[PDB]
């Protein structure tokens, strides 16, 4: 869907677990994210690179830094 | 930040403050200086005159320290203690390998020619001196010195253990009869003599006499509050003393935390003079007093109430500092500890249940971190944009709304006055 | 803006109103005229006859402050006292690093006889010199001065402290007998007498005589009320003098603070004559007085209220100030550091937290800004219309929201009535 | 309290006075250390003029 | 009764029921209130002066 960005939206990435044994994190744009105008509200575009629109998509739940320092973020 | 200037007119302001700094006195510089810790028990004549003048002077509400000092001296005086092993602290050696030592073994001398007059006496008395009269006089310590009415629980403790021996009676008076031990802990001689025959006992915990710790027994960490508390938050918490210490979040309370931790004070010694540094005279300024550390006694009593203490309560509310910063800190941690019971099966028949298989699924959590580690919670507090959540709040409700009878200037009023609303 | 002119006549008019010219006097403007002290004493009567007369006087209720004066002086001769540095304040060498030097060794000179009382004398006491007496005359300084129902308390630690010495006793009537000391602080050369007796043991810190700072150590900084109103909100802020300064957002608070912090009154060194500048007669009016500083006392006592001051609810509101943009200026102080905990990791076992630049923008940003840069605060209220926040003052509410039993005309009771409604 | 005066009229004048004066503090940076701020040419807009002045 | 202790004595002239009753007719003499009044304006120039008090 529009924009350029939000046709990755239900393909998802993986991010590796910082401690040694903890479950790699799966996540998707289409999960932090209710439609689209949400993410053109929090600061989103649609020239924007897939990691770039998940890492201001954690901010949903809002749990960025405690991923930041919890995976290989 | 040095240079401050007033933008109206350009001008240089320079901000300053009077200079208020009394630098803390820790143990091991007392032995830095000298070697013996001076017992200056005066006059030593006569016991029977002795016991006539201190029995006449607790009953007329008017007795010399020096007379009780004297009595004191001569009663203990042939209590005696076999070591097994050597003992020294802060490296003054007090005994070897397999001696026969007596309390007052820690260096005695006289001093001032001054002996106080008759005043009142009576020879009617006979030889109840181990029986119970010393106890009294070392226990009375303890009654003169709470500002809260406690001394009719205090004073009435000492007839249970007191009359082992003999009879029943009580010396001083209900009302105004109450001063004249007050001023006691004020003769250096006489706190020395309840800090050594309790650090004897503390030593000698199997010997016959153990029993006169009934009156001295609260001189020991008197004056080492601060560390207490800190004890107090690690068996609330149940964490490490590093745990613990890895949640300290204030710069204060940091700054407070490596004063009381100094190396070479020998805090963790078994039979140490330390824990009377200033009833021995070998510190005037305890480096552990809560005085001294009054962030960290907010922060950690707080930390406490909020985890359900039943002491913090009434634990005095210090002034001068940073309460919100403090109070925050204390949530958060408070709450973590709150959160996270990291309940776990300790013992199985055949079938225990599996956690290392599972602990975190994808996607399915919006709750805080289940552990206790401070980096996973700083990280989770400035995602929450480092404001207490709702929930935070209802916690701290929860664990203030139901406390009563709360006296001012405490953790206690102030904890009920900041969350229950 | 100077020109008045009325419309409807149009005629010149001439606002004005009567002059205000009452100066500060500061410390240092006295030793650029006078370069020494002077103490009037006068010596005429032996130490046994000036006892007597006192002894009776306190009891009666009629005693002369020369008989005091001189029998201060004639048990205070101690020469006691060697320094280790150089001793000088405003270029006054008083001592240097030889001198076994006592008190009085300012200047020194004999008052005028004519001493019409010398009636009612006793010749009982004799061993009451340097015990008991002239350490409660230096006590009933702190007692008189406290025109707050508090006359018993500052009697109880002015009296158990003499206990210690030889008698049990106290001297001065219950009701008649606290209007006699108040005439005490009116006299020029008593004062003189307990700022020198402290400012000396301020020095002398070990000296054995040392006890003689209860009951003369409140007249330290006695009257430098805007210094210490200062300190305190240093410490409930956790900021620095020179930040605390550019937290300052009113005229009348910052001249207040530019006339405080006047270079050249040794404020900020130890051992000086300034703690003491009115006792000593240094000044008549002095610039760190609360009432000469009243803008800044409001906006000090009100913003360390609403950061939960366990002092600030009795402080005094002063008359004629700005209220209203002091209260603003307070209210916006205390948000920013009581939303803004700058909490941050202070130990670790291997792993901590780091976030020095993480923070995105873009509509991202709501919220108020975090930390406590003034120049960011200011950007943020203007934003705000420079109109308080339902949130700014939904804090202030919580924060006196519990204040129970204020009194009139103090900071407590303005804040309460001011943002509990 | 006079007699013989208008109440109503400098009942009014005393509100809008207080009023203005009540709502448009002070509110200046006095010190600096580094940077200081100012604003002497933005004062609105932007037609959020639904407000006093 | 605290200021005319400062010198000597303590001494107390006045009573209770009447105390009031006979300084409110010192106001009405003009030459009384020309003595304090010019009292007042003379340590208004000389301050400094002991007697200022």
């Amino acid at each position: 869907a529009v924009s350029d960005v939000w046709s990755l939206s239900k393909t998802s990435m993986t991010f590796q677990p910082k401690k040694a044994s903890l479950q790699p994190l799966t996540i998707s744009l289409d999960e932090l994210f209710s439609s689209r105008g949400e993410f053109i509200s929090v600061g989103g575009n649609g020239r924007m690179s897939h990691k770039e629109a998940i890492l201001l998509g954690l901010r949903y739940k809002k749990l960025y830094n405690q991923a930041r320092v919890k995976y290989s973020l | 930040s040095v240079t401050v200037k007033r933008i109206i007119d350009n001008t240089v302001i320079v901000p300053k403050l009077p200079a208020n700094e009394d630098p803390v006195e820790y143990p091991a510089d007392y032995f830095r200086k000298s070697k013996e810790i001076p017992l200056y028990i005066n006059t030593t004549k006569s016991l029977s005159d002795l016991r006539g003048y201190v029995y006449q002077g607790l009953k007329s509400g008017n007795v010399s320290i020096i007379h009780v000092n004297s009595y004191l001296y001569g009663a203990l005086k042939d209590i005696r203690g076999k070591l097994d092993k050597d003992w020294s602290s802060f490296g003054i050696n007090i005994g070897k390998a397999g001696d026969t030592i007596g309390i007052f073994d820690l260096v005695s001398l006289k001093a001032l020619d001054g002996v106080l007059p008759d005043g009142v006496s009576d020879a009617s008395r006979t030889s109840a001196d181990d029986k119970w009269l010393p106890l009294y006089l070392l226990g009375l310590y303890r009654v003169g010195r709470t500002q809260m009415p406690e001394y009719r629980k205090k004073l009435m403790d000492g007839l249970t253990n007191q009359c082992k021996m003999i009879n029943e009676q009580f010396e001083p008076l209900v009302p105004e009869g109450r001063d004249i031990f007050d001023v006691w802990g004020n003769d250096s001689n006489y706190t020395k003599i309840v800090a050594a025959v309790d650090m004897f006992f503390h030593m000698f915990k199997k010997h016959e006499c153990a029993s006169f710790r009934y009156g001295t027994i609260v001189s020991r960490f008197k004056d080492c509050a601060a560390l207490a508390t800190f004890g107090h938050l690690c068996k609330i918490t149940g964490m490490s003393t590093e745990d613990v210490t890895t949640w300290i979040l204030n710069r204060e309370v940091a700054d407070e935390m490596v004063q009381m931790m100094l190396p070479g004070q020998e805090i963790d010694k078994a039979d140490s003079y330390m824990p009377y540094l200033i009833d021995f005279g070998l510190s005037s300024k305890s480096p552990y007093w809560s005085v001294k550390n009054p962030a960290f006694h907010f922060w950690g009593q707080l930390t406490a109430l909020l985890l359900r203490s039943t002491r913090a309560r009434n634990a005095r509310q210090p002034d001068d500092i940073e309460y919100t910063s403090l109070t925050t800190a204390g949530l958060l941690y408070a709450y973590a500890v709150g959160s996270s019971a990291d309940l776990a099966q300790q013992f199985c028949v055949g079938d225990n249940k599996y956690t290392p298989d599972d602990s975190t699924g994808g996607l399915t959590t919006n709750a805080p971190p289940q552990g206790r580690d401070v980096v996973e919670w700083l990280g989770w507090f400035e995602d929450q944009n480092r404001k207490p959540t709702p929930d935070m709040m209802q916690y701290a409700k929860r664990a203030v709304m139901s406390l009563q009878g709360l006296r001012e200037k405490t953790i206690g009023k102030y904890a009920k006055s900041e969350f229950d609303k």
